[PDB]
RNA sequence: CCUUAACCUACUAAAUAGUGGUGCUAGCAUUUGCUGGUUAUCCACUUCUUAGAGGGACUAUCGGUUUCAAGCCGAUGGAAGUUUGAGGCAAUAACAGGUCUGUGAUGCCCUUAGACGUUCUGGGCCGCACGCGCGCUACACUGACGGAGCCAGCGAGUCUAACCUUGGCCGAGAGGUCUUGGUAAUCUUGUGAAACUCCGUCGUGCUGGGGAUAGAGCAUUGUAAUUAUUGCUCUUCAACGAGGAAUUC
């Protein structure tokens, strides 16, 4: 760890873009949406927004 | 090179018998006088004011100004 | 060597092609109740005071 | 507790505070004296306020003055204002209202922004220019 | 950044900005409830940092 | 009335500092002096020769004075004026760091600065002491 | 050019015909009403749809 | 500072090191018109020579004059910087040396008699009658030669 | 005029002048009027003024140029040739200087004579290049006196600007040069002789 | 509509911003006083600084001018009265405009092992009779040089690393070296910027304006500096004495 502030942030959206498309490929058949990360003590969350969650 | 770069005992006792009826006293004035460059005509200025002639009017560099003496 | 003073009573119209010529009547002062129309050069307002290097001759448009 | 008042002047970035309090009559700027000052120049430029109402109206009153900020020329009038905004805000506060209206009164006519801050402020420069409204050149072909 | 892929063109160029904003509180507690203020209050995208200490 | 050095102008201080400076005669000036040039970004020596060293000593002080604590760098960025690159644009150049950390040596030495804490040089309390004095002396002079 | 645009003077309208009784040569009041009394957007919208009511207002009153 | 008088104790023109001097100059700038001689070699010599730079070209003492000489060709003695040279290391005896006059000249085709001898790019490219020094040639110097 | 100290001391003609005439650098605003009719609401003199600097925005509006100090004018215009432009401090001590010079010659208020060389420049009625077919002949026009302030301010400092250029002469000795030449017509100056002849082209074409 | 620059002694606040008091303390005057020091010795505030929520302007008041229409113009008031200044966004449609050389976006064609794949070594894009464009520095005296005065704002900075760098010595300089603070309103940094101001030197002389071209020595980045990456010292001291027709903003 140990990193700016600045750099964090927007490395943090780097960490968005990327995960957006990662699932904009993979879940084309299942109409993938979007998504969001949200942060936590224990955990790192990320929800798939997709109109399909039987085939995910 | 064009003459006025020292003093010639004739050239100071000629400052010292035509610095009146100059209201008008300054580096251009006494070169315009044909004679002394900036050099030592600035020498003359901070010469007369030793005693006489020039009043101090104005301050500084490049400008500079004085007048006959009352 | 006979200056004739005479003050802007209105603002007529811009002429020249260019645009910086301004139209303009004018009362001369000395002794009133008598216009004559100028062509001036610089910017003018109303009540201004030009002075007419010769007294008796006016123009209207130009090009 | 004594009285005083503290106030501010800017021109352009140049901001000048100003305290106000009440004394024997000093006028210092930063920690010199208003007879340096230098610009120079410009040196009746900060003169003037005392000079539009009286020298005298001072000496009840401490002034002290700092600047940060700006440029050589933006701080002299940053401070003149703070001044004169100063001296109309012990008449506000600890003298009548009657006589801060005549400094008001003595200060607007004359002016020079006195108790009024400058809104000019640098335009921003835009893409095809090395200014504002400067752009570039072009030769065509 | 200029606007283009390319190179042709004027030369328009665009600017890019994301805004950071920083706030931070002190507060004086028992380790009960900063545990119970910090687990909840959660929220996605906020960044919350709880430090401790006096140097 | 009571001074400080504030109460004097910049220059007529600083000249006054020089001459007094001259007068005594104890200083240390390394002896580089005259063969050297102050500035990376300058193009002939001072005009003082036999002196200015003097000058930027009566400045250094002056300046360490009106503030905390300042080290040899700040007075190469201070000192440090414009170099033209000849055809080239000028651009801001900080001067020598010897100049400066010789005269601060020798101002300690003549105890008139201290390797301050936190970092730099504070002015002396001899310092304090005999800068507002001259102070008054070159006040004095206007009487 | 500061002309006021179709929302604007169209809002006017409206107000006036029926909120005549209230309103009155201000726009001050005449901005507060247009709080209490219309739903605008923005304020600067808002200050707009009022300080030309009070116009027409302040000319309806002579004719 | 003040007004002089003198006699005829200052000639104009002067000759030193192979060329002339022009008098009613102020000294200091009088030595640079001789060659290798800069306004801060100059400066330092006089200075080094116990001179008055405030003097012209005009005044100085005979004695002067060739203090004056001496300290210009023998600078490493009379304890000058080295690094103030402009022949330091030299590439032979590899001696500091501050070639002076007409001398500059000859070292000047010296060395470059070096290069081109030795065939070294930098000797061709002065042959050629370029920039050596690895401008762009393309647009600038036209005129020239 | 009643000295008064506290504590930070105001000098001696410091304390004295300012409370008492409201006048320049230290000359007389009071006197000095613009010796032509017209020219006045043209040329400023009162508000008096101390120095001739000020954060004067004379431009947002037409006139508002007009309102101007006039000695601030000059000094305005005498900041230019890019290299000068800007730098005021410059500009305002040539004037400071300029005018102690002036008023070495002659006496006068120094300011009164920048304010007659201004009036006494400004070309009565000029030219302009109207079409009237190709080859365009010149219309002789009245021109404004808010264009002959500004057109003398122009002359006078271009002029002095032009012979301080290469020699000894300072520019404050030349531009009071220019003035007094100008204050009373002696087609000396390069004013005196632009004015007279755009006055004689234009005479020639009525 | 958004965003930014302007106005809030009103609201919420701050040892990562500051101000007034007090202590602790220096100096100068002493009669109180003047001018500094002391990341916590405490107390108080929020004008300065920061950003939350508001307020503010609607070309308002008055008067001219206008079909007494939308509007325009002048004054006063005002932080502010050119769309408040400046941007962001921006319909319909059009061009065979540019981009396969940004794309693991792509059709089609070519090539694919003696490679048009990839990599390694070295050179080249910098090559110079010369035309065109954007420019940088200059022709000096509103100036160059040397002392000295001394003032900004938008930025940016080092983890599984070597970024921004104060201070101390050494070094003419460039630089070096031992240390140091900062993942940052906390450290660099008040970015003590530069024009600029001031006192001197020079004195119109291609001059001390100008600094091209070159010689020699010293350093820094990097595996690498020769065709000279950059920096420094010395020396060499060009053209250019204001620029034709033309033409930018
Ligand atoms: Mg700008
Ligand atoms: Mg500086
Ligand atoms: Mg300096
Ligand atoms: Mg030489
Ligand atoms: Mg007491
Ligand atoms: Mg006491
Ligand atoms: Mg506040
Ligand atoms: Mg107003
Ligand atoms: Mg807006
Ligand atoms: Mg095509
Ligand atoms: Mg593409
Ligand atoms: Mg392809
Ligand atoms: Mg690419
Ligand atoms: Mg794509
Ligand atoms: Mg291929
Ligand atoms: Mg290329
Ligand atoms: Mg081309
Ligand atoms: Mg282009
Ligand atoms: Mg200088
Ligand atoms: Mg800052
Ligand atoms: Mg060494
Ligand atoms: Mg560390
Ligand atoms: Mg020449
Ligand atoms: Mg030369
Ligand atoms: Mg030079
Ligand atoms: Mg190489
Ligand atoms: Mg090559
Ligand atoms: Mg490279
Ligand atoms: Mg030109």
């Amino acid at each position: 760890a140990l990193i700016s502030k600045k750099r964090k942030l927007v490395a943090d959206g780097v960490f968005y873009a990327e995960l957006n498309e990662f699932f904009t490929r993979e879940l084309a058949e299942e109409g993938y949406s979007g998504v969001e990360v949200r942060v936590t003590p224990t955990k790192t969350e990320v929800i798939i927004r997709a109109t399909r969650t039987q085939d995910v | 090179a064009q003459h006025a770069v020292i003093l010639d005992q004739e050239k100071y006792d000629r400052i010292l018998k035509e610095v009146p009826t100059y209201r008008y006293v300054s580096v251009s004035v006494l070169v315009d006088r044909l004679k002394i460059g900036g050099s030592l005509a600035r020498i003359a200025l901070r010469h007369l004011e030793k005693e006489g002639i020039i009043k101090p009017i104005s301050k500084h560099s490049k400008q500079a100004i004085y007048t006959r003496a009352t | 060597t006979p200056v004739t003073l005479a003050k802007v009573i209105k603002v007529l119209g811009r002429t020249g092609s260019r645009g910086g010529v301004t139209q303009v009547r004018v009362e001369f002062l000395e002794d009133t109740s008598r216009t004559i129309v100028r062509n001036v050069k610089g910017p003018v307002r109303e009540n201004d005071i030009l002075v007419l290097m010769e007294s008796e001759r006016e123009a209207r448009r130009l090009r | 507790a004594v009285p005083s008042v503290q106030t501010f002047g800017k021109k352009k970035s140049a901001t000048a505070v100003a305290h106000v309090k009440a004394g024997k009559g000093l006028i210092k700027v930063n920690g010199s004296p208003i007879t340096l000052v230098e610009p120079e120049i410009l040196r009746f430029k900060v003169y003037e306020p005392l000079l539009l109402v009286g020298l005298d109206k001072f000496s009840n009153i401490d002034i002290r003055v700092r600047v940060t900020g700006g440029g050589h020329v933006s701080q002299v009038y940053a401070i003149r204002q703070a001044i004169a905004k100063g001296l109309v805000a012990y008449h506000q506060k600890y003298v009548d209202e009657q006589s801060k209206n005549e400094l008001k009164k003595a200060f607007t006519s004359y002016d020079r922004t006195l108790l009024i801050a400058d809104s000019r402020r640098p335009e921003p420069k835009k893409f095809g220019g090395k200014g504002a409204r400067s752009r570039f050149q072009k030769s065509y072909r | 950044t200029r606007k283009t892929p390319n190179g042709e063109g004027s030369k328009t160029w665009e600017t890019y900005e994301m805004r950071i904003h920083k706030r931070y509180i002190d507060l004086e507690a028992p380790v009960q409830i900063v545990k119970r203020i910090t687990q909840i209050t959660i929220e996605p995208g906020v960044d919350v940092e709880v430090v401790v200490a006096s140097n | 009335p009571g001074v400080s050095v504030r109460d004097v102008a910049a220059q007529d201080f600083i000249n006054a500092y020089a001459s007094f400076l001259q007068r005594q005669g104890k200083l240390e000036v390394p002896g580089y002096v005259d063969i050297v040039k102050t500035s990376s970004g300058n193009e002939m020596p001072p005009q003082d020769a036999e002196g200015w060293f003097y000058k930027r000593a009566a400045s250094v002080a002056r300046h360490i004075y009106m503030r905390k604590q300042v080290g040899v760098g700040k007075l190469n960025k201070l000192y440090g004026g414009a170099k033209s690159r000849g055809v080239r644009p000028y651009k801001h150049i900080d001067a020598s760091g010897s100049i400066n950390r010789k005269v601060l040596q020798a101002l300690e030495k003549i105890g008139i600065v201290e390797i301050s804490p936190k970092g730099g040089r504070r002015i002396s309390e001899n310092g304090q002491r005999d800068l507002d004095r001259i102070a008054a002396q070159t006040l004095e002079e206007d009487e | 050019g500061r002309v006021r645009t179709k929302t604007v003077k169209r809002a006017s309208k409206a107000l006036i015909e029926r909120y005549y009784p209230k309103l009155t040569l201000d726009f001050q009041t005449n901005k507060r009403l247009c709080d209490e009394i219309a739903t605008i957007q923005s304020k600067r919208l808002r200050n707009k749809i009022a300080g030309y009511t009070t116009h027409l207002m302040k000319r309806i009153q002579k004719g | 500072s003040l007004v002089v008088q003198e006699q005829g104790s200052f000639q104009h023109i002067l000759r030193l090191l192979n060329t002339n001097v022009d008098g009613n100059i102020k000294i200091v700038y009088a030595l640079t018109t001789i060659k290798g001689v800069g306004r801060r070699y100059s400066n330092l010599v006089c200075k080094k020579a116990d001179v008055d730079l405030h003097k012209r070209a005009g005044e100085l003492t005979q004695e002067e004059l060739e203090r004056i000489v001496q300290i210009m060709q023998n600078p490493t003695h009379y304890k000058i910087p080295a690094w103030f040279l402009n022949r330091q290391n030299d590439i032979t005896d590899g001696k500091d040396y501050h070639t002076l006059a007409n001398n500059v000249e000859s070292k000047l085709r010296d060395d470059l008699e070096r290069l081109k001898k030795i065939r070294a790019h930098r000797g061709i490219r002065h042959f050629w009658g370029l920039r050596v020094r690895g401008q762009h040639t393309k647009t600038t110097g036209r005129r020239r030669a | 005029f009643t000295p008064v100290v506290l504590a930070t001391p105001i000098p001696e003609e410091v304390q004295q002048a300012q409370t008492e005439i409201k006048l320049f650098n230290k000359w007389s605003f009071e006197e000095v009027e613009v010796k032509d009719a017209s020219l006045v609401d043209y040329v400023q003199v009162r508000q008096p003024i101390f120095v001739a600097h000020t954060a004067g925005r004379y431009a947002n509006k037409r006139f508002r140029k007009a309102q101007c100090p006039i000695i601030e004018r000059l000094t305005n215009s005498l900041m230019m040739n890019g290299r000068n432009n800007g730098k005021k401090l410059k500009a305002v001590r040539i004037i400071k200087h300029t005018l102690d010079i002036i008023n070495v010659l002659t006496d006068q208020n120094p300011i009164q004579v920048v304010v007659d060389a201004i009036t006494n420049t400004g070309p009565r009625e000029d030219t302009t290049r109207v079409g009237g077919g190709g080859a365009a002949r010149r219309q002789a026009v009245d021109v404004s006196p808010l264009r002959r302030v500004n057109q003398a301010i122009a002359l006078l400092t271009i002029g002095a600007r032009e012979a301080a250029f290469r020699n000894i002469k300072t520019i404050a000795e030349t531009l009071a040069e220019e003035l007094i030449n100008a204050a009373k017509g002696s087609s000396t100056s390069y004013a005196i002789k632009k004015k007279d002849e755009l006055e004689r082209v234009a005479k020639s074409n009525r």
